[PDB]
RNA sequence: UAGCUAGUAGGUGGGGUAACGGCUCACCUAGGCGACGAUCCCUAGCUGGUCUGAGAGGAUGACCAGCCACACUGGAACUGAGACACGGUCCAGACUCCUACGGGAGGCAGCAGUGGGGAAUAUUGCACAAUGGGCGCAAGCCUGAUGCAGCCAUGCCGCGU
RNA sequence: ACCCGCAGAAGAAGCACCGGCUAACUCCGUGCCAGCAGCCGCGGUAAUACGGAGGGUGCAAGCGUUAAUCGGAAUUACUGGGCGUAAAGCGCACGCAGGCGGUUUGUUAAGUCAGAUGUGAAAUCCCCGGGCUCAACCUGGGAACUGCAUCUGAUACUGGC
C-alpha cells in the first residue's frame, strides 16, 4: 500500500492501525506501514489513503520529554 | 483364561514354547486333545499324551522345529464373539498356510489340512503356523 | 421355498392376537459377532391357539388378521 | 500428435536414441550436444528420482515417441497382466503402427514414420491407417502406401530399418515397399532405458 | 476392546483428513466484490496483499484475494472468483481471480495465462 | 400383451440390433421383459455375431407374445424357417 | 548380490562445547544376496565416512532375503517401535513394484519377487528396520510339512 | 427422536376389495405396541448397479439398465383392469388470464424455444430411413416416441498440428 | 460408415509447472517492497522463488483453474490403529439388560461341519474373448447368481437338547 502523501497528525491509535486526522482534519483510519516505525498518536505523518483505510509511510514524532519501558 | 479356554490353552502355549517349555500340559476337552492330535502330527507337537476331560491332563510335547521352537506361531482366534467357519469350506485358511489349525467338520476335529483343504470346510477351531 | 416354520409363539394375555416367533440370527458382520435377526408374526393365533412357548409352527399364509399371516400350524414342543 | 518438436537440441538434453533426426546430419555436430540449450533455467537441476525415473521412462516413451495419452494405455494393458506388468507392455507398445513404420524402413523418425501413414502414406494390412496410432499385426505387409514408394525417407530408411531395433519379430524391410511384420516386438530386443522394477518401480502411487 | 462392546456402538471408516469447515459448491458462483479491500500478509513476508469481500450467488459472503501484482475496482467491480485462501493466510475460502475473466487482469504479471498473467482469450 | 420386438441397439448406422422380448408398449425401448438374439448389420468376428435362436420365441408366442420383421429377418434369415 | 546401498548417512545434532554440531552417521545396506544383506550404522563425519561405516557395519552381518521365488517363503510384518510394515512372497514376474523399503534391501538381496508395503510411520529409522524385522522372520522350513513334521 | 396403540389389536361379527387381512366398522374382547432401539424428526426417491479405494472398506448412484416416488395451489371421482393419467374427469384455488369483464377463463418435472435461474450446460432442429410403440378395420395414420442430425472439452480415443 | 487424390502444412501449442520438494531456474526491476507462494515456503535475497525478462520442466489439440468425491489416512484400524504415562477405567460399587461361565458323554443338525437346488435380471459388467480406423466406439462368450432362498446329511465344533 501506497495512496497520496498527506499530512496528518495521528489522533488515535486504531490498535492495529492508527487513525489520522489529516491536515485537514479529516480522520482516517489508516494503516501503518512495516517500512515506517517511529510513529505515535500526535505524530505528524505522510499518510496516505488507499487508491477508510489509509496507510501511513511517514511520522513526526519529535522528542522526548515523556516515556515507558525507554520509549 | 476365565473364558475362552484355547485361547488360553494357545497362549499357555505361547507362554509354553516362549519359555520353550517343550511339553505343556493342561486338561483335554475333547476337542484340546483333538486339536493337540493334530499338532503332535504336525510335528508342532509331536505327540500329546491325555489324562481327563472334566478332570485334568492332556501333555503335549512341543518339538524343536529345528532347534529353534517348533510353534514360532500360534494364538487364539474363536472368543464367544467370534466365529467365521460356514460350510461348504466357507472357511479358508490364515498362518495355516505354514501350520495346522486344526478344524472341525461334520463331526470331530481334525487336521484342518484336512478338512480345509478337503472343502469339508471344517470349522477353523484353532490357529497355527 | 419353506415358509411353515416351526416358530414360537410365546404371546399370551394378547388376546387372540399372539406372536410366533420365526427368528433368526444376524450377524454383525464388518466388525463381528452374532446377534439375533428376528421375526415375530402374529401368527394363527386366534383366539390365541398361538400360545406360551407353544412352540408353534406356523405357516405363512394370508393374513388372517393383522398379522395372522403365519397361520399357525403346529406347535412342536414347549421350550423354556 | 506427433506431439510436435525441434530434432538436434532435443538429442542433446534427453542424451538417448528416440529414432528422430532422420536425414543427413542428426544429432550434435555443427553445433554439438551437451553444451547447453539453455542458459538460465537448467541452472540448479532439483532432481530427485521423480527426475530420474521421469527421464527414464521419458526417454522410453520418446523412444516409441508416443504420445503420453497412448503411452499410457500401453501400460495399463500389459498391467492386467498376470504377468510382470513391464515387459508386456513393451512388446504392446512397440507394437504399434508408428513404431513399426520406422522398424520396416518407411518411417525412420516417428513423425516421418507417422508423416506417411498420418497422410495416409503408409499402409498396414492394419485397420485403415491414415494413422500410425494403428497397430500393426503379425505379418503385416506394412507397405507403402503413396508419395513416399522408396522416396527420399523410405528408401534411405529400409537401410536404417535393418539396424532399427531389430526387429526379429517383424520382418524389417521397406524395400519392397513391405515390410512384413512377421511377429510382435519382444524384449528379444531391447532399446530400453528403464528396467523393469525402474519403471515398474516408477509407476506406483 | 470386547467385540461386544464394539458391536454396540461400531467405530468408523471413511477418511479422516479433517482441519476446518468449507463451504458451498457451485463450480463458479455468481459474485461481484462487495468492496475491494486490502490486508496484510505476514511479517517477514513483510508486504501488503490485495483482497475483496465479495457477495456471490452459490453462497457465502465470500472475501477473496485478487492476485499476483494488483487488484480489481472496487466496490462490485466485475469480478471472477475462481475460488481461494491461502497457505499463508488461515480461513479464506473463495478468491477473486484475475488473468482469468470478469475481474481486472491480473497486472503486471505475465508469467502465466490460465492463471495469473492475462486472461488470454480461452482459444 | 407380451411382446419381442427388435432393439435397436450396436452404436447407430451399424446398428448391431439385437431382438429382444419386451412389452410392446414402450414406443422403441423401455421395459425389458427377456433378450433373444442379434442381428448385428455390421463387420464382426464372433461373440459379437447375429443371433436368431428361434425356440425360445416359440414357446412365448404360443401363450401370446409377439415378434418383429427384422425377427422376420432373423426367422427366415437363412430362410432359417421361411 | 554383491551390492550395498548406502541408505542414508545422517545429519543428527550433537549439540557441543560451543556450538551445535551436526554429523553424518550411516545406516547403509549391503547384501550380497538374497540369503544376505546386511546393513550397518556407521557413524563418521561424512557423507562416505558415515556409508563407510555403515557398509562396514553393514557388511557386518549378512543375512537372510527373500528365500523362495526371490520371494518370501512367506509373507511377513514387521514392527519395530510402533512399525506397521507387510512384505509377501510372489513373483517379480507378477510384478514388484519395488519400494524402497523393498528393493533397496531387496536389490542388495538382489531378490524382487516380494511385494511389500507399510502402514503408519514415515520412519525409515524404525520402519525400514522394521521392514527388515519383517523381513528376516521367513523362517527356515523343513517339509512339505516343515512345522508340519518339523 | 424413548417411547406406541381405539380402528387399537385381536377376538368377534358384519363391512369391504377381486381378494387376503382391522383391512374396516359393528360388537366385544382387551387386546394391542416399543430401549435387537421402537415412538420422533429430518434427509434421501430407491435398486441393478455408481464411485473410489488393494481391498478393507470406504465411497458412489452416474453421464444407464432395474424400480419406484413424483409430473398448475388445495380438493375431488372416472373411463379404464389398470391412470382420479407431464400437454384424459369437476370446483374452489393457486394462479393468471379470459371476460361485454359478472362469469369465467387460462398454464413444456416431455422438447426445443421462451422467461430466466444458476457456475453454466443443448435445435422453437432433421428423420421415420430404419427403430418401436400406438392408433388406425386396417389400408394406413401416428409417433420432438424415434431415428438421424442441431446446439455445449463438459466428458473420451485418436490422426493431425 | 467407408474410400481415395492435390500442393503446401498451408489451418493446428498452447497451457501448467519450474524456489525445493516436484518435472524444471536464471538474469535483471522490485525487492523486508510490490509480490509470490500446492506443501514447505519462496518476498532485503542484485531473485530462483517476487515482478518481469530470459531460460528450464512438463504436457497435445490441449493444457491449466474452480467446484468437487473415495484414495492413500492404519487418519478412526475389517483387514488394520489406540488406558501406567502420547485423544483411553468410570470416584467407586452394584448391578438388570447386554454379553459372557466351567464340566462330562449323550443328543438337535439348527447354527456349524456335509451336500442339493433353485434363485444373482438384463447390461454381459468382471473375466475373458470378440467387433469396429488403432483406439475411443460395437458384442459375445466363461464370470454378476452371491446370498436370497430353502431342503437336508455329519454333528465334534457351536449353540439346540
Amino acid at each position: 500500500l501506497f495512496g497520496e502523501p498527506d499530512e496528518g497528525i495521528v489522533i488515535s491509535r486504531f490498535g492495529m492501525h492508527a487513525d489520522v486526522e489529516s491536515a485537514d482534519g479529516d480522520v482516517h483510519r489508516c494503516n501503518i506501514r512495516r517500512t515506517i516505525r517511529s510513529l505515535v498518536t500526535g505524530d505528524r505523518v505522510v499518510w496516505r489513503p488507499g487508491k477508510v483505510k489509509g496507510i501511513v509511510e511517514a511520522v513526526h514524532e519529535r522528542t522526548s520529554v515523556l516515556t515507558r519501558p525507554v520509549k | 483364561s476365565m473364558q475362552d479356554p484355547i485361547a488360553d490353552m494357545l497362549t499357555r502355549i505361547r507362554n509354553g514354547q516362549a519359555a520353550n517349555k517343550a511339553a505343556v500340559t493342561m486338561p483335554s476337552s475333547k476337542l484340546k486333545v483333538a486339536i493337540a492330535n493334530v499338532l503332535k502330527e504336525e510335528g508342532f507337537i509331536e505327540d500329546f499324551k491325555v489324562e481327563g476331560d472334566t478332570k485334568p491332563e492332556l501333555e503335549l510335547t512341543l518339538k524343536y522345529f529345528q532347534g529353534k521352537a517348533v510353534v514360532e506361531s500360534i494364538q487364539r482366534v474363536s472368543r464367544p464373539g467370534l466365529r467365521i467357519y460356514k460350510r461348504k469350506d466357507e472357511l479358508p485358511k490364515v498362518m495355516a498356510g505354514l501350520g495346522i489349525a486344526v478344524v472341525s467338520t461334520s463331526k470331530g476335529v481334525m487336521t484342518d489340512r484336512a478338512a480345509r483343504q478337503a472343502g469339508l470346510g471344517g470349522e477353523i477351531i484353532c490357529y497355527v503356523a | 421355498k419353506i415358509r411353515t416354520l416351526q416358530g414360537r409363539v410365546v404371546s399370551d394375555k394378547m388376546e387372540k392376537s399372539i406372536v410366533v416367533a420365526i427368528e433368526r440370527f444376524v450377524k454383525h458382520p464388518i466388525y463381528g459377532k452374532f446377534i439375533k435377526r428376528t421375526t415375530k408374526l402374529h401368527v394363527h393365533d386366534e383366539n390365541n391357539e398361538c400360545g406360551i412357548g407353544d412352540v408353534v409352527e406356523i405357516r405363512e399364509c394370508r393374513p388372517l388378521s393383522k398379522t395372522k399371516s403365519w397361520t399357525l400350524v403346529r406347535v412342536v414342543e414347549k421350550a423354556v | 500428435a506427433r506431439y510436435l518438436g525441434p530434432k538436434l537440441k532435443l538429442s542433446r538434453r534427453e542424451g538417448t536414441d528416440l529414432f528422430l533426426k532422420s536425414g543427413v546430419r542428426a544429432i550434435d555436430t555443427k553445433c554439438k550436444i551437451e553444451q547447453a540449450p539453455g542458459q538460465h533455467g537448467a541452472r540448479k537441476p532439483r532432481l530427485s528420482d521423480y527426475g530420474v525415473q521421469l527421464r527414464e521412462k521419458q526417454k522410453v516413451r520418446r523412444i516409441y515417441g508416443v504420445l503420453e495419452r497412448q503411452f499410457r494405455n500401453y501400460y495399463k494393458e500389459a498391467a492386467r497382466l498376470k504377468g510382470n506388468t513391464g515387459e508386456n507392455l513393451l512388446a504392446l507398445l512397440e507394437g504399434r503402427l508408428d513404431n513399426v513404420v520406422y522398424r520396416m524402413g518407411f518411417g525412420a523418425t516417428r513423425a516421418e514414420a507417422r508423416q506417411l501413414v498420418s497422410h495416409k502414406a503408409i499402409m498396414v494390412n492394419g485397420r485403415v491407417v491414415n494413422i500410425a496410432s494403428y497397430q500393426v499385426s503379425p505379418n503385416d505387409v506394412v507397405s507403402i502406401r503413396e508419395k513416399a514408394k522408396k522416396q527420399s525417407r523410405v528408401k534411405a530408411a529400409l537401410e536404417l530399418a535393418e539396424q532399427r531395433e531389430k526387429p526379429t519379430w517383424l520382418e524389417v524391410d521397406a524395400g519392397k515397399m513391405e515390410g512384413t511384420f512377421k511377429r510382435k516386438p519382444e524384449r528379444s530386443d531391447l532399446s530400453a532405458d528403464i528396467n523393469e522394477h525402474l519403471i515398474v518401480e516408477l509407476y506406483s502411487k | 476392546a470386547t467385540v461386544n462392546q464394539l458391536v454396540r456402538k461400531p467405530r468408523a471408516r471413511k477418511v479422516a483428513k479433517s482441519n476446518v469447515p468449507a463451504l458451498e459448491a457451485c463450480p463458479q458462483k455468481r459474485g461481484v466484490c462487495t468492496r475491494v479491500y486490502t490486508t496484510t500478509p505476514k511479517k517477514p513476508n513483510s508486504a501488503l496483499r490485495k483482497v475483496c469481500r465479495v457477495r456471490l450467488t452459490n453462497g457465502f459472503e465470500v472475501t477473496s484475494y485478487i492476485g499476483g501484482e494488483g487488484h480489481n475496482l472496487q466496490e462490485h467491480s466485475v469480478i471472477l472468483i475462481r475460488g481461494g485462501r491461502v497457505k499463508d493466510l488461515p480461513g479464506v475460502r473463495y478468491h477473486t481471480v484475475r488473468g482469468a475473466l470478469d475481474c481486472s487482469g491480473v497486472k503486471d504479471r505475465k508469467q502465466a495465462r490460465s492463471k495469473y498473467g492475462v486472461k488470454r482469450p480461452k482459444a | 400383451m407380451v411382446t419381442i420386438r427388435l432393439a435397436r441397439h450396436g452404436a447407430k448406422k451399424r446398428p448391431f440390433y439385437q431382438v429382444v422380448v419386451a412389452d410392446s408398449r414402450n414406443a422403441r425401448n423401455g421395459r425389458f421383459i427377456e433378450r433373444v438374439g442379434f442381428f448385428n448389420p455390421i463387420a464382426s468376428e464372433k461373440e459379437e455375431g447375429t443371433r436368431l435362436d428361434l425356440d425360445r420365441i416359440a414357446h412365448w408366442v404360443g401363450q401370446g407374445a409377439t415378434i418383429s420383421d427384422r425377427v422376420a429377418a432373423l426367422i427366415k434369415e437363412v430362410n432359417k424357417a421361411a | 548380490e554383491l551390492q550395498e546401498k548406502l541408505i542414508a548417512v545422517n545429519r543428527v545434532s550433537k549439540t557441543v562445547k560451543g556450538g551445535r554440531i551436526f554429523s553424518f552417521t550411516a545406516l547403509t545396506v549391503v547384501g550380497d544376496g538374497n540369503g544376505r544383506v546386511g546393513f550397518g550404522y556407521g557413524k563418521a563425519r561424512e557423507v562416505p565416512a558415515a556409508i563407510q561405516k555403515a557398509m562396514e557395519k553393514a557388511r557386518r552381518n549378512m543375512i537372510n532375503v527373500a528365500l523362495n521365488n526371490g520371494t518370501l517363503q512367506h509373507p511377513v510384518k514387521g514392527v519395530h517401535t510402533g512399525s506397521r510394515v507387510f512384505m509377501q512372497p510372489a513373483s517379480e514376474g507378477t510384478g514388484i513394484i519395488a519400494g524402497g523399503a523393498m528393493r533397496a534391501v531387496l536389490e542388495v538381496a538382489g531378490v524382487h519377487n516380494v511385494l511389500a508395503k507399510a502402514y503408519g510411520s514415515t520412519n525409515p529409522i524404525n520402519v525400514v528396520r522394521a521392514t527388515i524385522d519383517g523381513l528376516e522372520n521367513m523362517n527356515s522350513p523343513e517339509m512339505v510339512a516343515a512345522k508340519r513334521g518339523k
